[PDB]
């Protein structure tokens, strides 16, 4: 596979996703780490259908609402960066106040 | 020229009289005093402030700071104000106001060509945390440390062999020259605690002359009066600490033979609330002392409703019990009481316990000294209200209090103050940045000797440090040489005289102790309390001036789930 | 489009051009089998190969570099052979040589 | 004796004639000469040629090489040709024709005992990559670039601190010593760049005096005339180069006032396209002059569908412009242009633009240089066709002045390419080894000073190195003392005279830049283009000879989807 | 006062008689001795022995053991025994009775407060195993290794160049030097093998005098006739160990050429079945000659159903052979062997196969060196039954001959033995601590030159060392300066006397090798046997003595998918 | 669990695998790092469940096809090397142009 850091480091964000995804089924709700690996491996699989960095900007702000996450969870994420290989190469995703 | 007070704490961080809640907690600080000149604030960044012949002036590097920590809200023992720190050769050169004096009036801080700038605007910033209850298990406990915001170490152990298990000793000249050398790899300040349980004093003086900054009496090597007399007549020749683990099986005698024992000299009774160990059930009783400098280990703070299943069900691990023998049940009745963890709590926040520390995996956890010592804080306010000593609307005299318990009072007892401890003119620049909504529980930036040291980081390769993850990496305040110069290694004054520093070749900065015999708890900042307290030997009751002490065990606590991932 | 893929001129490649060759009958007499690599000194091959060595004095294979004749026993074959170039110092092998030739 | 060209190549690489296309671009490569004799190339292996009196020889490690790659096929600057290479002592020996003179013709590379091999057959061999424009945010920077290829970076921080966030600049003396010293925990060659923004030389001379090679003029720290001048007299003084980030504010002046505050004197201007930083909208036209070397910072290129959204949301949060205020917009639209970033990548292809680089985590990104690169390469050949210069049914030569700006071009501009930055005599051996399906993605071997420093590595437990998982993991050149051996940390002349490196104790090689102030744009290999450009300051049109300029967004570009996991 | 055994063996471990099951194996040890007086065993804990003036005595560091190990039950070739060890200075003082010689009778380690305690009650200790066929292909070996029990490795390499792919040998003295500078940074014990492959003797008097402690003599680069009297000469000379990798192709000559270029001289070969290299078929007769000292390589290691099936499609990869080509095949079917590989096992039971290793990451598994030692003696106490040495009813005759394997044969053939390889006084305290249940597979701790340098452990920040999640992590014995203290560098006596140390600047303890020359097959502890046999050259079979040696293939082994994640 | 270094590094792998599986099930083409992992995966799994080394080395064939890949991905990977635990210990197997 000849895995970069860079490749490595996201998997450690991906495997973070997955225990936040298997919470969220379970009917709880999100806490502050939970809630952006959440939202960030959403964006990375965006990029990698091939979705436009605008639209993953607004797209990424319908993933979680007030009532999946705890009490001051939303105050504590004013917004979400996540980069991924596009398909046109690495791209910066900000998504601003993403749960509201 | 006006600008509101709402817009002015978004762009600088809160002025005096605003007010910041402490993480999720109900503790609310208020600002008390601004060293800054309305309008002159420095801000660095595109068209800001620090740029040449504004905010930043034309002196060479001697007549200006190495590093600018700009519009901080500090949090010390001494006050909560707003101020700008200025670093230099490592060390706190000035807490005050930064810039240029040839544009900018009442400039205490000068900034120049040779100046980096931290922006603390909207951001707490803490003295290093002192933890002095380390078992060296492992070398990953100083990691964990560090990104808790603890800087200083202070502990025994020769790795995971029984005896570090179980006590904090590096037994010996062999085991504590080569821990000295493996300090140097480690990013925070470290002081070793020899084996002082011997009833000959030149098996100690061996140990000192090594480099022991101090001696750690424990039950598991015989806490007996012969043992306890020898290593405190050791201490005062030699200006070392004793840490004393006591008599849980009351074999040699009870808490009042221990006493008597000691004689009035200066020692440090770890874990005085006795689940981690000591004269059962009264040890909790040496507060009362002038003596005594009394510290509690982590896991019984604060009392919340798991605490006892846990704490009964980790005795029969560590000492291999089994709930079948009602001899050894008797025994875990012994140690683990439901009235002296309950009463710890309001003994903390009386100021009677002067420190907290871990215990470092042996019945401590490494990464929560800070964490519950704030949550007991917060158990306090809520069941008990404002303290006696509390003005205005705002807990900072509890918050000066709780926060004297890591900092400072550990420096003072371990006869590191002159080095470390807090932000004072002079102290090595240990400091933590954390922001407030995570105040006590992740920081922003730990920095040791005037290098940031570790801080989370996001994706290496991404266009700008934020994108996800972001998480702990060591920075170059931690790699090689830069480490060695930003960290100390603290020794005896009888191992500096003997050019133990240059035998070792230890690379880093060496710093000696003194003090640690002068020491009383009448010197533990804002918790100098000796009350008359009373444990009734039957009930296990614990009573000052007669009156019961107690608290409530909490069912959920702040600075938990809201912010960790397990 | 496959990537780092090759675009390679059609053709062949003459080997060891304008050099001194020679060829020789070889059997294996031995009962194991024996395998020559391209640039061993001939002469001082396995001594089951029963040859004309002194035909084969200062020559190797003359086959592509890194490849290998395989003799299987009982095997004969002629193969052929090409001079060594450089200085034809010859140091290694049985120790046959050991200096210039 | 005869063999097919097919089974040729299958067995030592291609040879004259034979073409490689570059990963999955639209580039192709031909073999333009093959320094072999046919029949004579040596190869390793069991029953292989380099064996005793084969292609290994009787000589003592004096009369032969260190190391051998095999059979490489060579893309430099100076051509794309198949050889041997040789290493000796650490530095690149010959190019030519390796084996054992006492069997072998025409061998200019001999093989004895003391010679270790690479077997580099159906392999691209090129230099080190040298970033010029590194923030030293963190540590982790080093390895992400090291195994993109990159073995040299130049730039400046103290770590993830405001003032390094936003500038190269490694402030003051203490600062500066602390990052030397750190550097030699690094497996890449490193130089430093001090804070040029002051108007007192002497702040100036202290930093170059220090350790730093040169001085970054920033616009957060003030780019204005005096400042510029001031950096320029001290670097015409100490033989150091000066980078420019000029004043996107148009605060001081605008561009021609910069360009005559500079007067002819030599500098090198960071991301001159302008979305990294200078004068609103024209810094563009600063490669027209001869005594500027321009480089590009990689966000921008090559131009893509998405470049924009994602620039436009990258200063509102740097920046924290916020959308909702008009002036801030009004600022966005004025340093994100569509214009100059769609221009910017076809003066790349003319040779206007010498350099690229990163801005490594302040508008760049670390591990993307020579992928980004040669992504430009691939758009522009797909949109204008074959290059004036090129000559046969092949991409070489647009390949070689795509390779010179990465690797001789940020040398020459920094005063280091006596020691790196091309395969030549004499020089470090920093070589990087790539197969042809993952040129300029994914390197085989990353060689920094003649050992092997990190490279894709499998199993550890399994039998053989290539069993899954296969991960970039660092090798025996990135430990401790070889380390230290293998790599170089620059200092300026004045730093290596006064005994910075002993006062330090700075363990590696030094090697000291010389040169900066000589170097000119007709000096840049096969990018001295200096165009009579002009920028609209209206519409912000680009125009060449009053020809406009321009280029199409990809859509989808090779070096990307088919390699990365995410 | 009297215990039962049953509950004697719960607080101390087995005693004289009892029987352990080695993992899940059928192996079963018996306990031959205990050198213990019953009710004065040591015991460290809360109200336990080891106390002042109980188990712990007055007497100064000089008059006490830096580390006791408490009733281990040790297994080594001289017995398997139950003892206390004492450990001063980092080497063995003493296996005898632990204790305070005030109160205790029989002490002949004494404790004092200069000791640290291991508690060793239920656990085996053996000696540290020595690898001596490593190929440096990576650094991560070495904690591989170090994890599995190996704390000596003997090889040669320069990192994942194919000269190392294929061969155990460092070339030329810059290589050499760089690899011992490397070697200061790994927590094991080094020697470094050199490229022994030529015709001239100066060419490998000078990789002796950089500081090699061996040559390895490898087909890839020529295994003939000239070289092999070469390297043994210059070996005859300095006091070095050659190794062998023999002539697979036949080209120089039979195994009959090869061995008559030995005349009799000293040698090790390396895989000495076949698989792993040398003159095919018959390599294997090698062990009939008294100068030969045999070792094993371990994928062969024992006879499974997918021994060949691995080894038919792994010679294809390495070699690049393709099953198209008839002659390729002809040449699989000639390394690879059935009844070379099956008589192998047998050949070890019988102890005419001396030594196992690795081959690491070339045609061998780093970390499987002692588990496959344990699988070899289990498959063949389940078809051979009980040896005709063996005693009583257990397997401890077979358990001695196994473990002398990997420990103190591999040191005796190398010149080592003089301080590593078995658990006997004066020798550096290399120690690994095993669960019985997990013995051979997975530590509990590993001891390097008297520190714990690895074990595993549990959650950093948990209250004990024991939760969840529990992997290897390095210790303080591997961490900076204490690692350096506590691990060696092995030099020939020609580099130490040239003073190679001090001017490579190595910082680790050095040791230098001797007795290369004088070991002969008849010194191989339990593994001296020298039979008459024969390999048919048509039909590949082994005979000793006329017999046919054979063994059937296991489906299932001990030591495998109930420890392994994966 | 007492995870040696090798184990932790097949954790890596089971992780890489678990992002090609889901981007497999979406229904997209796989690229390089993915399809590796994938098969690589599958190998493992096979030798825990007591498969045979010969009967991986022909069943890893048929993980993926040309279809279910990018182009040039089957080129990209001429084999593919896993070792694992088997019944009988570690062993290696190795899959030839396991895409076609
Ligand atoms: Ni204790
Ligand atoms: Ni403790
Ligand atoms: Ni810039
Ligand atoms: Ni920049
Ligand atoms: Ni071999
Ligand atoms: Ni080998």
């Amino acid at each position: 596979m000849e895995l970069t850091p860079r490749e490595k480091d996201k998997l450690l964000l991906f495997t973070a996703a997955l225990v936040a995804e298997r919470r969220l089924a379970r009917g709880l709700k999100l806490n502050y780490p939970e809630s952006v690996a959440l939202i960030s491996a959403f964006i990375m699989e965006g990029a990698r259908d091939g979705k436009s960095v605008a639209s993953l900007m607004e797209e990424g702000r319908h993933v979680l609402t007030r009532e999946q996450v705890m009490e001051g969870v939303p105050e504590m994420i004013p917004d979400i960066q996540v980069e991924a290989t596009f398909p046109d190469g690495s791209k910066l995703v900000t998504v601003h106040n993403p749960i509201i | 020229s006006n600008i509101s007070r709402q817009a002015y704490a978004d762009m600088f961080g809160p002025t005096v009289g605003d007010k910041v809640r402490l993480a999720d907690t109900e503790l609310w600080i208020e600002v008390e005093d601004d060293l800054t000149t309305y309008g002159e604030e420095v801000k660095f960044g595109g068209g800001k402030v620090i740029r040449d012949g504004m905010g930043q002036g034309q002196m060479l590097a001697a007549d200006c700071v190495d590093l600018v920590l700009t519009n901080a809200l500090i949090v010390d023992h001494w006050g909560i104000v707003k101020a700008d720190i200025g670093v230099k050769d490592g060390r706190i050169f000035a807490i005050g106001k930064a810039g240029n004096p040839d544009i900018q009036p009442n400039v205490t801080i000068p900034i120049g060509a040779a100046t980096e700038v931290i922006a603390a605007e909207g951001k707490i910033v803490t003295a290093g945390g002192i933890d002095t209850h380390i078992h060296w298990i492992c070398p990953q406990q100083a990691e964990e440390a560090l990104v808790s915001g603890v800087t200083t170490m202070v502990g025994g152990g020769t790795g995971p062999a029984a005896g570090t298990h179980a006590t904090t000793c590096t037994p010996g000249p062999w085991y504590i020259s080569r821990m000295l050398q493996a300090a140097d790899s480690l990013p925070v300040n470290i002081g070793l605690l020899g084996k002082g349980n011997v009833s000959q004093p030149d098996a100690l003086r061996e140990q000192v002359a090594a480099g022991v900054i101090g001696l750690k009496i424990h039950e598991d090597w015989g806490a007996t009066p012969a043992a306890i007399d020898c290593a405190l007549t050791v201490a005062d020749e030699m200006d070392i600490q004793v840490a004393l683990h006591s008599d849980t099986l009351n074999e040699s005698g009870f808490v009042e033979d221990t006493l008597a024992a000691i004689g009035g000299r200066t020692i440090h009774t770890f874990h005085t609330e006795g689940a981690g160990g000591g004269h059962a059930p009264d040890i909790i009783t040496a507060c009362a002392h002038p003596n005594i400098l009394p510290s509690s280990t982590n896991p019984t703070l604060p009392y919340t409703l798991n605490t006892i299943d846990e704490h009964l069900d980790m005795l029969m691990v560590c000492h291999h019990l089994d709930p079948d023998i009602a001899e050894d049940v008797a025994f875990a009745e012994s140690r683990i009481r439901r009235e002296t963890i309950a009463a710890e709590d309001v003994l903390h926040d009386l100021g009677a316990f002067s420190l907290t520390s871990s215990d470092s995996q042996a019945m401590g956890r490494v990464g929560e000294v800070i964490l519950r010592t704030w949550q007991v804080a917060h158990r306090m306010k809520v069941q008990r209200g404002a303290l006696a000593e509390e003005t205005g609307d705002n807990d900072n005299f509890r918050v000066k209090r709780y926060i004297a318990k890591y900092t400072i009072n550990p420096a003072l007892t371990h006869g590191i103050a002159h080095e470390v401890g807090s932000i004072e003119v002079g102290k090595l620049a240990d400091l933590v940045v954390w922001s407030p909504a995570f105040f006590g529980v992740k920081p922003a930036t730990v920095i040791k000797g005037g290098m940031i040291a570790i801080a989370p980081m996001g994706d290496i390769n991404a266009s700008i440090p934020t994108p996800q993850p972001v998480h702990y990496r060591p920075m170059f305040g931690a790699l090689g040489s830069a480490r060695h110069h930003c960290r100390l290694t603290f020794l005896s004054q009888a191992a500096a005289a003997n050019g133990v520093a240059e035998r070792l070749n230890l690379r880093s900065a060496i710093a000696v102790v003194k003090g640690c015999r002068t020491v009383q708890k009448a010197d533990m900042v804002h918790n100098s309390l000796q009350p008359n307290i009373t444990v009734d030997a039957q009930t296990y009751e614990v009573r000052v001036d007669g009156e019961l002490i107690t608290s409530e065990p909490a069912d959920v606590l702040p600075m938990a789930q809201r912010y960790f991932l397990f | 489009m496959i990537p780092g893929e090759y675009h390679v001129k059609p053709g062949q490649i003459a080997l060891n051009t304008g050099r001194a060759t020679c060829r020789v009958v070889v059997e294996n007499h031995g009962d194991r089998p024996i395998q020559v690599g391209s640039h061993y000194h001939f002469a001082e091959v396995n001594p089951a190969l029963k040859f004309d060595r002194q035909q084969a004095a200062g020559y190797r294979l003359n086959i592509p570099a890194g490849t290998a004749v395989r003799f299987e026993p009982g095997q004969k074959r002629e193969v052929e052979l090409v001079a060594f170039a450089g200085h034809r110092a010859v140091f290694g092998f049985r120790g046959e040589v050991m200096g210039p030739l």
